[PDB]
């Protein structure tokens, strides 16, 4: 399963809304997770099940699924949202990730 | 859980290396410990998973013959092994905890990476 | 038709009932640490148990033939608890480590009092071969058990032997058990289980117990010293220090009427129950 | 039937195989038995 | 039961000795065979016990490393062994039959010595 | 557990009553036996359970227990009662004996 992420870089001003897309090659049936990574740190879970936020994740992080397409929406962008985002499927093994999306301060 | 790995390693090609991950107990609930390789600048790649309780290993096709995943059940530590290192093996290596074979709801799989080691 | 009761649990012809309060039959008979009030119980006329008692099997598990045991209990008026195997009679096994946080006693972890949880001592579990001989002229109620562990690591951490058994044998009993080591859900914080078994030993019989692990050994048994016409009553009514000749789970009946509509379940000399609101026999003629 | 013996010595003295079974099978019956070798009380002079 | 032991032995220090006791069958009821040392003029001392069925031995702390208790389950005979005899080992030796783990009444143990060998 | 016997020698005329005492160091909870031994013979059981006589033991042999103290009473002493008596506890292992009591003809 190949997960293609869109876009690769996204320059959005803080306070606005950012939209990340992840498209699969096959059906993963909502078994998809969104992780966020800072430089030098391990990835940390934000979204599991393509909709459900983890504990501690604010309500401004929204995960949505439409068949094969998945969307992560970050509204009211704070200074700690500018990182690298990854979509990972766990419907099958081997587990595959996306190529990443860097969120840059405008 | 809280996973702690060994320190950074600098090696020459042709050497054998063993990194470790610990911090998991004998968790009664079925669980996987996975190894993840991340090249500098690139995304993440899943190398393989091991169940520490019965030493059952599932390897990625990209990493089946190159790395060896083992477990020492006495000290509760999962090892990743190379026999002959190469320049392409220079990357960050994480161990990730997730659950083995657990489901919920209408067939939703609960095996996302829930805990990573630095 | 009698329609009134005092709304209290009272003595039955002078004998005070055994009110188990928030304990069950299994919790009392196995020795729950929250049920230490019923360690020495006098002769009772009937047993009062609540509908959903809080203190039952503190460690999760089962009691085999529990309802048959309660049916047998509804024909017994008195027990005498006796130490059949002392806890100090286990020199090669550990008797003080067998405690659980699922079975608390004033905060600290504890266990059932009438049985002992035997653990390996000096990293060894010798094969228990224990016989008790009934020499008491009365039937004995003997309770034992088997622990079901979670994994092989726990099985070796508690008993050192991976594959174990418990064999029990009397003139009529022939039991062989093995632990069912499996992953289960947490009940009272514990994924492990404890299956308890009971038997009645006749006054000239032996119980032979042989096991190399997972054995919850008997320490105390119950001599059946009095029998005849008891019941187990599901009632939340409080004891009111009375005397009565007829008791129902909602109160005592003081009546010479032939009928009552109080409760179908009764003990003592009682009127006949009917689900009627009015039962009046005309004795005289009709009024102007 | 199945005989339940008293010890491993008697089990080898009668059948010579320490671990035995009886399997019975019909269109509706599927039975697997093992002996329960244990010490028991004497009934009619026999512990088995 | 009726226990019969081997004859008297006269030995020099540094020799190995094996006395025997027989007369017990494969008794179905659990049972112990014990060794008892009695010095001339003194009282009795319990050295150890063995179950002939499973070869389980309990040694006294005074006799744990000095004597060896064994059983030959084929001929139904319990042996007491010394590797290096001393002058202090000159005493009478009895084998005693009792029962293993049996209780009666209100916790009374039935393991008194019921049968001795000459 | 140390069993101290009293006295070590006792000279009583035949026909009279002899009293033997055995005191433990700890509690043995009535798991005590009394044995009698002749010169050259093995000890033979007289009393088990600190009160109960064995089969063949006459009723003149009496075993009594008072906590830690145990007493063997031989009334109407015959010529076959002048032997060595031992008290042995079997509450715990290692099993321990007393030092003995020789009964001498007066
Ligand atoms: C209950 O009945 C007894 C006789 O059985 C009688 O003495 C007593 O007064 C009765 N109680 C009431 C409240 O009538």
């Amino acid at each position: 399963i190949v997960l293609t992420q869109s876009p690769l870089t996204l320059s959005v001003s803080p306070g606005e809304r950012a939209t990340l897309s992840c498209r699969a090659s096959q059906s993963v049936s909502s078994n998809l997770a969104w992780y966020q990574q800072m430089p030098g740190q391990a990835p940390r879970l934000l979204i599991y099940g393509a909709s459900t936020r983890a504990t501690g994740i604010p309500a401004r992080l929204s995960g949505s699924a439409s068949g094969t397409e998945f969307t992560l929406t970050i509204s009211s962008l704070q200074s700690e949202d500018f990182a690298v985002y990854y979509c990972q499927q766990y419907n099958n093994w081997p587990y595959t990730f996306g190529q990443g999306t860097k969120l840059e301060i405008k | 859980v809280q996973l702690v790995q060994s320190g950074a390693e600098v090696k020459k090609p042709g050497e054998s290396l063993r990194i470790s991950c610990k911090g998991f107990a004998y968790s009664s609930t079925y669980f996987w410990i996975s190894w993840v390789r991340q090249m500098p600048g690139k995304g993440l790649e899943w190398m393989g998973r091991i169940d520490p309780t019965d030493s059952y290993i599932n390897y990625s096709p990209s990493f089946q013959g190159h790395v060896t995943i083992s477990v020492d059940r006495s000290i509760s530590t999962v090892y990743l092994q190379w026999s002959s290192l190469k320049a392409s093996d220079t990357a960050m290596y994480y161990c990730a905890y997730h659950r083995r074979g657990h489901f919920y709801g209408s067939g939703s799989a609960w095996d996302w990476f829930e805990s990573w080691g630095q | 038709l009698e329609k009134t009761h005092n709304g209290k649990l009272c003595d039955l012809n002078g004998v005070k009932p055994l009110i188990l309060k928030d304990c069950s039959v299994a919790g009392w008979l196995l020795g729950n640490p929250m049920c230490d009030e019923f360690i020495r119980v006098p002769e009772w006329s009937y047993i009062v148990e609540r509908a959903n008692p809080a203190n039952d099997l503190c460690y999760p598990g089962s009691l085999n033939d529990y309802e048959e045991l309660k049916h047998m209990l509804s024909r017994i008026n008195h027990f005498e608890k006796i130490q059949i195997i002392p806890k100090s009679s286990w020199p090669n096994h550990e008797t003080s480590l067998g405690v659980s946080a699922a079975c608390p006693y004033q905060g600290a972890p504890s266990f059932f009092r009438n049985v002992v949880w035997l653990i390996k001592k000096n990293d060894a579990y010798p094969t228990i071969k224990i016989s008790y001989n009934n020499t008491n002229r009365e039937d004995l109620l003997i309770l034992w058990g088997i622990h079901h562990s979670n994994n092989a690591e726990e099985q070796t951490n508690l008993y050192k032997n991976p594959i174990t058994y418990i064999s029990v044998g009397t003139s009529t009993l022939n039991q062989r058990l093995a632990p069912k080591i499996a992953t289960r859900s947490q009940v009272n914080g514990q994924r492990g289980r404890m299956d308890f078994f009971w038997t009645i030993l006749k006054p000239d019989d032996a119980i032979h117990f042989e096991s190399n692990g997972n054995f919850i050994a008997p320490e105390y048994a119950y001599k059946i010293v009095k029998k005849g016409d008891s019941t187990i009553m599901k009632s939340g009514v409080e004891y009111g220090h009375c005397n009565t000749k007829c008791q129902t789970p909602v109160g005592a009946i003081n009546s010479s009427m032939p009928f009552h509509n109080i409760h179908p379940l009764t003990i003592g000399e009682c009127p006949k129950y009917v689900k009627s609101n009015k039962l009046v026999l005309a004795t005289g003629l009709r009024n102007s």
